[PDB]
């Protein structure tokens, strides 16, 4: 039920009411993934024109 | 003063970005060709709007913002929209064939191609900061490139500016509106590989949006510029601490500090009210208590979810019109004896209130009544959960049939990283569950 | 923007190409010499997509035409609208295929597949960012089927990266006696089943039946039958051609109708059914479309979609009609008849509407499934090609071409095969 | 034509709802992984209310109120008693408890001490057979301690209301329907489960004169259905003891107290558990027991989430279910229940 850290200015205002108290991978990482996707579509696109070719 | 930046990526992320800055320059009074007749110091200057906004020798201010997306169609609007003067052309950046809602296809086949642009266009806006606080990233889940291409994208950040916050706007699929069968599969690909990038992050729903502008707007069958003119709304509430003066929110890590105590659990629910149809002939405005009440209404949230059976970690109100903490204070103590507010022990049962005396600004022509007074609640409820349980369940059944999994395989994806990603959600369920629910 | 193109081969293909051509052209405001007379801006916001500019503002549909015969190319170039085609677009031989697969896809087809390539391949050269192909054709005759097949192996070895459509009319003996006909279909099929990305199954069976127990038609002609092709062919490129939302382009497409890649083999269906010059005096409400296309008798596949499980289903409204009517009616299907789509593709069926109407109609329906049920279609191929070939009856004609017995079974086995892939997921 | 799904096949009650349901062709079961569904007649743990209100174009009702867990468990309970205002130590029908952890340790031990300067008490836990009574606290510690998971100690009612002839202990159930609307409705018929062998003060572990569940008087005991059939005695027969016997009726000495704790019970959660505004709806259906003294004072001892129910009755409560539950909100092409308004 306490009120606290009222700050006030023209445009408006703002506080804090208590009702009650208490009880990353680097860039040469992510090149290796990135690569090693479009490794994957080269290979699986390989087969199909190898197979096109037979 | 610190500057934000703002990222649009994808369809959505654009179409919403251009809702919000369309909003935003009304509110500011500024106009389309980017002069703002109230702004006395000419080509530049540090004032509030000046986080949100830059400026040139001839008076314009721009947008901090980048337009990301895969196809031109959709960007194409805005370079010839009424706002085109707005935005100087290196900030609008568009592909020619786009993911094709296709997670892989965004985020590995065709975002390889385009992430060094994209990121040197953003290092342009970063060069212009004299204060950079972070960025305000937009994007669907559901579309190849909102999912796809912003992970991407949010991973390369995090490289670039590790001390950098940022946040999320994010569109949660809803089917009603949705243009894929495999949404959820997106959803889960892009949350598990931009969580640990992403500080704090607004999910919406487009359900609870839909159904919210067929409701209080009488709109029977409502369009994406129904729903992104609200959303615009709500995500104008949560940024005006930014734009303007007052001393809650000043930064985007105040909004880490005071609504996200565990960095995983980054995912606040919103609350809007009032919305009112500018159809309806006369209006009996609502008082402070009555909209304050309707924040712990679940037709009024951003994400349809039951936050009596969770607990909450911290809850913002913030105030927009005729609102003095008096009656704030009197509306919360009235509520609390009614309603279901538990929060977890390690935390005070509280509020933090911000208020903005300038009422909710409405596009001239919209859907949406002028008010006197509106609220935005922020809270972190574990109730929100609901929405990943709902979400993972339909990645399960088309996973365990491996359903249109060959798309995502067939661009250079693994299938280990649709198990790894769910194995990600099943763990995130699980951290909700510890924090919200006993016996 | 993103650039479509177009292939027509042998006669089936020619004929019902060309109906197709002049119907979108029709839609689009654009008449037999090029020019775009439209009043609507809707008509020409996405009209790169099938056709090409030029100065003077001549709109050239992006359509190659390819037989082994002059004969029906000459039919198409006489008749409108012939003009609107690109002259060096035209490729053909003397020789013909007789009916034959093995003519078509290895000895007169091969000699004619290169000039046909060259033309493909100086389309491809002017779009600014081409998304595919679309093969119109029959699998029953020889230069369609054999050819046809052919080129969409030649095409997809230089265009490995983008997607392959066809419209593929599936032989039936209600319309055509010709003997060897299941073999030339069930050789078509195996390549299908590799080589595109979704194929729409054009039945002749069921075109035949709708013809005569709906349409009331002792004799139907093959006018009437490419009436209902065409009708088909304009709604379901609808979403490719005019501002939408859903199915735009066709990856979009073909990633929300394929969750597997050989099950790409499409039932078609349409509403209201009519006949050619025949003045329909009362339009159909929303409820009456809904109903209609999903009724078995609207299939153009001649598949009981009762006797199978929809995967995955797209529907497209067109003509001035309620969005949340629609939205209702397509909400109550589903939820009416829950059983028949599977319950492990969540929300399966996609729903589109464009305000532009096709001609003689105030509104339609047009209807796209993927169904286990188009099993009975290559179930019904399949006997009819082991009756003959459990005893190598009217084999010479094909080893006579240099073919194999073994080419033969292999074919089969992929398409029984196929079949049994469909019955799987049906019991899911 | 209605849908539902059916997640519990194990349940009694709602397998004669399923079946009232098809008679009327009007409905049709669908898998049980159908989404599409009008009603669901869900599972008694663990229930999905999180995917439930999603689904356009459908009206969906479920037979199990979230949260309504707090009434029907025995710490539960307890603790809903003594925190909520509504009820709190002005609530004189439920009888002393305490939560017990292998927590109101002390707090019960302190009692333990005042009454034994009638020291008669229960332990049991929601989780036949695991219960203990006895006069010795040490005794029931060990037990709980014995046990695994937690239990409840209860203040053990030593002086019942004995039928005659044989002076026999016996307690109440009650069929309660709560509808969408939050309509509290009372089964008018409800049942007496007792006791075969007589009451004795001093022998507590012979648990037969004691115990009156059902399972152990057809197991334990050597009466059975001696003086009624299957130990079950109706309201009809009960009304007429009381008058003979008492000059009373079942109405005012017992039925008043009964609709009271009822209505108290339920109200007290509402808030918590209404529907009313949400995108999907709840209606569920519970069992109240309670024990009469000889002062004729009702005291309820628990609340059953998915109760069963008598053989008898299954046909009328079941079809009533459905009348007021389900065709409510899903309308076809006097009342067996009991109103208690609020
Ligand atoms: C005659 C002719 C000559 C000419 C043949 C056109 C064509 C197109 C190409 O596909 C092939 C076919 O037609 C092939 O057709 C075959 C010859 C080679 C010719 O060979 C090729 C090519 O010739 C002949 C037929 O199959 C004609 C059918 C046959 O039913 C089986 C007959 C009953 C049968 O006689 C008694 N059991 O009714 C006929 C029913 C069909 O009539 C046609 C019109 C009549 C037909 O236009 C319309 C369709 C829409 C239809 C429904
Ligand atoms: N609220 C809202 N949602 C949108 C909007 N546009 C698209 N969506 C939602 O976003 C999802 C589809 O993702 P998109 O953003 O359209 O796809 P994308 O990011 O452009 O990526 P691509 O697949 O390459 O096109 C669907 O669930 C849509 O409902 C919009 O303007 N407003
Ligand atoms: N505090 C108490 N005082 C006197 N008798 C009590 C009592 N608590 C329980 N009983 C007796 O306990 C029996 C019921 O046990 P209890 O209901 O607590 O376990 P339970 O939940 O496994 C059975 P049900 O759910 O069907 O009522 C009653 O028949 C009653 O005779
Ligand atoms: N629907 C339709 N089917 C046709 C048409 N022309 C031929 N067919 C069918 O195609 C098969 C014959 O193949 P056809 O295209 O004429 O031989 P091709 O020229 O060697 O490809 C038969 O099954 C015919 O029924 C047509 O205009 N419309
Ligand atoms: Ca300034
Ligand atoms: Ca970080
Ligand atoms: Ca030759
Ligand atoms: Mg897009
Ligand atoms: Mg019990």
């Amino acid at each position: 039920m306490e009120v606290i850290e009222l700050n006030k200015c023209t445009s408006g205002q703002s506080f804090e009411v208590i009702l009650k108290p208490p009880s990353d991978p680097s860039l040469e990482e992510i090149q290796k993934k990135l690569e090693a996707a479009e490794e994957r579509r080269k290979y699986q696109e390989a087969e199909l024109l190898k197979h096109l070719a037979e | 003063m610190r500057e934000c930046i703002s990222i649009h990526v994808g369809q959505a992320g654009v179409q919403i970005g251009n809702a919000c800055w369309e909003l935003y320059c009304l509110e500011h009074g500024i106009q389309p060709d980017g002069q703002m007749p109230s702004d006395k110091t000419i080509g530049g200057g540090d004032d509030s709007f000046n986080t949100f906004f830059s400026e040139t020798g001839a008076g314009k201010h721009v947008p901090r913002a980048v337009f990301v997306d895969l196809e031109p169609t959709v960007i194409d609007e805005v370079r010839t929209g009424t706002y085109r003067q707005l935005f100087h052309p290196e900030q609008l950046i568009t592909g020619k064939e786009d993911a094709a809602n296709n997670y892989a296809r965004g985020h590995y086949t065709i975002g390889k191609e385009i992430i060094d642009l994209v990121l040197d266009r953003i290092r342009k806006l970063a060069d212009q900061c004299t204060g950079l606080q972070g960025f305000l990233v937009f994007h669907s889940f559901g579309g190849g490139t909102g999912s796809g291409f912003t992970s991407l994208l949010m991973e390369r950040l995090s490289v670039d500016y590790g001390k950098k916050s940022k946040l999320e706007f994010s569109i949660y699929p809803a089917p009603q509106v949705s243009t894929a069968v495999v949404e959820p599969y997106n959803s889960i690909l892009t949350t598990h590989t931009t969580l640990e990038h992403s500080d704090c992050a607004f999910m919406v729903d487009n359900e609870a949006i839909y159904d919210i502008c067929r409701r209080n707007l009488d709109i029977e069958r409502p369009t994406y510029t129904n729903l992104n003119r609200l959303i615009s709304q709500i995500v104008s509430s949560i940024t005006a601490s930014l734009r303007f003066d007052g001393a809650l929110n000043v930064d985007l890590t105040e909004f880490q500090t005071n609504l996200v105590p565990y960095p995983r659990i980054h995912f606040p629910l919103a609350t809007y009210a009032p919305v009112i149809s500018a159809e309806k002939a006369y209006h009996e405005q609502l008082s402070v208590a009555e909209i304050t009440n309707a924040c712990f209404e679940p037709a009024n949230q951003m994400v349809k979810c039951d936050p009596r059976h969770g607990k909450y970690m911290a809850c913002c109100l913030l105030y927009r019109g005729d609102v003095v903490p008096k009656d704030v204070n009197a509306a919360i103590a009235t509520i609390k004896t009614k309603r279901s507010i538990q929060f977890v022990d390690w935390c005070p049962t509280g509020f933090k209130v911000g208020i903005n005396y300038q009422p909710p600004t409405v596009v001239p022509g919209g859907d949406l009544a002028k008010v006197q007074r509106a609220v935005c609640m922020l809270s972190n409820t574990t109730a929100i959960a609901e929405a990943w349980a709902r979400l993972d369940h339909k990645f399960d059944l088309m996973y365990a049939k491996r359903a249109f999994v060959h798309w995502y395989v067939g661009e250079g994806m693994e299938e280990g990283e649709f198990s790894e990603a769910r194995e990600d959600m099943a763990a995130l369920e699980k951290d909700y569950e510890e924090v919200g629910v006993d016996s | 923007m993103r650039e479509i193109v177009h292939i027509q081969a042998g006669q089936c293909g020619n004929q019902i190409g060309a109906k197709f051509w002049e119907v979108i052209s029709d839609e689009h405001g654009i008449d037999p010499t090029g020019s775009y007379h439209g009043d609507s801006d809707l008509q020409l916001e996405r009209i790169n997509v099938y056709y090409n500019e030029a100065t003077g503002n001549k709109y050239v549909p992006r359509a190659i035409l390819v037989d082994l015969e002059p004969g029906t190319m000459d039919s198409v170039r006489s008749g409108p609208f012939g003009q609107i085609f690109r002259p060096d677009n035209f490729v053909f031989g003397q020789s013909g295929a007789g009916n034959n697969w093995a003519k078509g896809h290895y000895t007169e087809g091969a000699e004619l597949v290169d000039s046909v390539l060259d033309v493909v391949r100086k389309e491809s050269e002017s779009c600014d960012c081409l998304q595919g192909f679309q093969l119109t054709h029959s699998l029953g005759g020889g230069t369609g089927s054999g050819m046809g097949t052919l080129l969409i192996s030649k095409i997809r070895e230089e265009y490995p990266d983008r997607i392959m459509n066809t419209f593929s009319v599936m032989p039936s003996p209600k319309v055509s006696d010709t003997v060897v006909e299941p073999y030339n279909a069930t050789l078509s099929v195996h390549q299908l089943v590799e080589n595109t990305d979704e194929t729409y199954c054009i039945d002749n069976e069921a075109l035949y039946d709708i013809c005569f127990r709906t349409l009331k038609l002792t004799t139907p002609t093959y006018g009437d039958l490419n009436h209902l092709v065409s009708a088909t062919m304009s709604g379901v490129t609808t979403c490719l051609r005019f501002p939408g939302q859903l199915n735009a382009d066709l990856r979009k497409l073909a990633v929300n109708m394929v969750p597997f890649p050989r099950l790409h083999f499409f039932m078609p269906g349409f509403a209201p059914l009519t006949s050619r010059g025949s003045q329909q005096y009362r339009a159909l409400t929303v409820p009456e479309l809904t109903q209609q296309m999903f009724d078995s008798k609207n299939m153009m596949a001649a598949c009981d979609p009762r006797h199978g499980r929809y995967l995955t289903v797209a529907a497209i409204f067109r003509g001035r009609m309620s969005m949340k009517e629609v939205d209702e009616q397509m909400l109550n299907v589903q939820n009416k008849n829950s059983s028949y789509f599977v319950e492990w593709i969540p929300n399966n069926v996609k729903t589109a509407v464009c305000d532009i109407p096709p001609r003689g109609l105030k509104m339609s329906a047009t209807f796209i499934g993927n169904s286990t049920a188009i099993q009975e279609l290559f179930k019904r191929i399949s006997e009819q090609f082991t009756a003959m070939f459990r005893r190598k009856a009217f084999l010479h004609w094909y080893t006579g071409e240099g073919m194999d017995e073994m080419e033969f079974t292999e074919a089969e086995s992929n398409m029984n095969d196929l079949v049994s892939e469909y019955q799987q997921y049906q019991d899911a | 034509m209605y849908t539902f799904v059916v997640r519990d096949e194990n349940s009694s009650v709602y397998a004669e709802v399923s079946r009232l349901l098809l008679a009327t062709g009007q409905w049709k079961r669908l898998r049980k992984d159908n989404p599409r569904f009008n009603l669901m007649l869900g599972e008694r743990n663990r229930l999905p209310f999180g995917r439930l209100g999603h689904e356009p174009g459908l009206v969906q009702l479920v037979n199990y109120y979230r949260g309504a867990d707090k009434l029907c468990r025995k710490a539960s309970l307890v603790k809903l008693i003594k925190t909520s205002p509504e009820l709190s130590e002005s609530c004189t029908w439920f009888p002393e408890s305490y939560v017990i952890y292998p927590d109101e340790r002390e707090v019960f031990l302190a009692a333990y001490n005042r009454r034994r300067e009638g020291n008669v008490w229960i332990a049991k836990s929601s989780a036949g057979e695991g219960i203990l009574i006895s006069s010795e606290a040490s005794e029931l510690l060990d037990f709980i301690d014995e046990q695994g998971q937690v239990h409840v100690i209860q203040k053990y009612l030593e002086k019942p209301l004995l039928l005659e002839p044989g002076h026999r202990k016996f307690d109440i159930r009650s069929w309660v329907l709560v509808d969408h609307l939050y309509n509290i409705y009372l089964y008018r018929e409800g049942v007496l489960r007792t006791s075969s062998e007589p009451y004795n003060s001093a022998n507590f572990q012979d648990k037969t004169c004691h115990l009156t569940n059902h399972c152990i008087q057809k197991e334990y005991s050597k009466n059975y259905g001696r003086y009624e059939e299957g130990n079950e005695m109706f309201f009809e027969e009960f009304n007429q003891y009381l008058m003979d016997a008492l000059n009373t009726t079942l109405e005012n000495s017992i039925l008043l107290q009964i609709k009271h704790i009822i209505r108290s019970c339920l109200m007290c959660i509402e808030p918590a558990i209404s529907t009313k505004h949400l995108h999907y709806q709840s209606f569920q259906l519970f069992g109240f027991d309670f024990m009469v003294d000889e002062e004729l004072k009702v005291w309820l001892i628990e609340v059953n989430g998915a109760p069963a129910c008598a053989q008898k009755l299954y046909a009328e409560l079941c079809q009533g279910i459905v009348d007021v539950a389900i065709s409510s909100v899903f309308p076809l092409a006097t009342s067996i229940f009991i109103k208690l308004h609020h």
